[PDB]
């Protein structure tokens, strides 16, 4: 099952002010009109940067796991949000043959109708996590639209990433290096983005 | 962090010898770090004799508060050596003047005054068209400050 993700997975890539200048950045973002990958926890890999898009109406999928391995081998990373606060461990887990929710430790922090939107890569030991909420009233796929995703968390790990998993419909996309002009409001806010490698007229534009 | 005798203190050092450096804690030749240590004699040592602290099988010490400055017991703590960095000490904010300013990712010279800007609560430097800084946001107060270049 695969679902078109149109204009969405475009995040700030610094934390600089930019107000009614369209600047053009290089960096990982998820291809527009690509294909991304439905879900209704399946091993997935961690190339160059996932994004994730997850559609709520309960608070199903709780967190998630990244690392290599997985099986209590080596470190990996541990986000688990139980309800009441979000809590981030790093520590060589022992995970269970498929790990699910009811109804050494080097780092330790403790914290359809709704869309939730995140982007996870680790460049040079830092995990990079970037959000965004918005209300929706939807359920067959993704909306049509823009959004930006915020920076929250940044975690320098400096642990190898290469297989990730969620714990619990949502959407897993990827990240690959092609160069984006953003559009900047007044406000500072990213308001549209031209991904330069989708068609000739976007080529122009960029 | 250990507890040795007085006169066993100074076995804790790169290319030392002795029965610690031997058997209880042995240091690397070229280790990078900081040993303190200080006297534990009204703290460790008891008047029956403290034999709680054990060195190589293992013997004893009498730890005695009223024996030598060598027979008193020194607790040592070596801190042995990017997430742990150093304390960086701010100085006062003065505006309207021309001023060498040190926020924290860059330098400059330039003239610190009130601005207008909406920084997002994420952003903490502001660019200009032509690629170069025109606010910032101050590190400890959540104000924006415009920085004018010096006449
Ligand atoms: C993947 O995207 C291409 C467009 O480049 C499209 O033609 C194809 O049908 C998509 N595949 C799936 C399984 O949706
Ligand atoms: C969530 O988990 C943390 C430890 O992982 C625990 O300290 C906390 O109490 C938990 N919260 C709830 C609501 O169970
Ligand atoms: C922690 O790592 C050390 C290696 O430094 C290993 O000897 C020990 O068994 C590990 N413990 C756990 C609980 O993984
Ligand atoms: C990650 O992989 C590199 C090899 O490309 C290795 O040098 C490094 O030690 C690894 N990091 C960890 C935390 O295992
Ligand atoms: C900026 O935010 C203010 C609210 O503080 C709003 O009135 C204004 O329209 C916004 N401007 C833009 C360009 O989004
Ligand atoms: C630093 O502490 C002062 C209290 O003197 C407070 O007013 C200020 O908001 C603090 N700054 C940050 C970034 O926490």
């Amino acid at each position: 099952a695969y679902t078109n993700s149109f204009t969405r997975g475009v995040y700030y890539p610094d934390k600089v002010f930019r107000s009614s200048v369209l600047h053009s950045t290089q960096d990982l973002f998820l291809p527009f009109f690509s294909n991304v990958t439905w879900f209704h926890n399946p091993v997935l890999p961690f190339n160059d940067g996932v994004y994730f898009a997850s559609t709520e109406k309960s608070n199903i999928i709780r967190g998630w796991i990244f690392g290599t391995t997985l099986d209590s081998k080596t470190q990996s990373l541990l986000i688990v949000n139980n309800a009441t606060n979000v809590v981030i461990k790093v520590c060589e887990f022992q995970f269970c043959n498929d790990p699910f929710l009811g109804v050494n430790c080097t780092f330790e922090y403790v914290s359809f109708k709704n869309l939730r939107e995140f982007v996870f890569k680790n460049i040079d030991g830092y995990f990079k996590i970037y959000s965004k909420h918005t209300p929706i009233n939807l359920v067959r796929d993704l909306p049509q639209g823009f959004s930006a995703l915020e920076p929250l968390v940044d975690l320098p790990i400096g642990i190898n990433i290469t297989r990730f998993q969620t714990l619990l419909a949502y959407y897993v996309g990827y990240l690959q290096p092609r160069t984006f002009l953003l559009k900047y409001n007044e406000n500072g806010t990213i308001t549209d983005a031209v991904d330069c490698a989708l068609d000739p007229l976007s080529e122009t534009k960029c | 962090s250990f507890v040795i005798r007085g006169d066993e203190v100074r076995q804790i050092a790169p290319g030392q010898t002795g029965k610690i450096a031997d058997y209880n804690y042995k240091l690397p030749d070229d280790f990078t770090g900081c040993v303190i240590a200080w006297n534990s004699n009204n703290l460790d040592s008891k008047v029956g004799g403290n034999y709680n602290y054990l060195y190589r099988p293992l013997q004893s010490y009498g730890f005695q508060p009223t024996n030598g400055v060598g027979y008193q017991p020194y607790r040592v703590v070596v801190l042995s050596f990017a997430t742990v960095c150093g304390p960086k000490k701010s100085t006062n904010l003065v505006k309207n003047k021309c001023v060498n300013f040190n926020f924290n990712g860059l330098t400059g010279t330039g003239v610190l005054t009130e601005s207008n800007k909406k920084f997002l609560p994420f952003q903490q430097f502001g660019r200009d068209i032509a690629d170069t800084t025109d606010a910032v946001r101050d590190p400890q107060t959540l104000e924006i400050l415009d920085i004018t270049p010096c006449s």
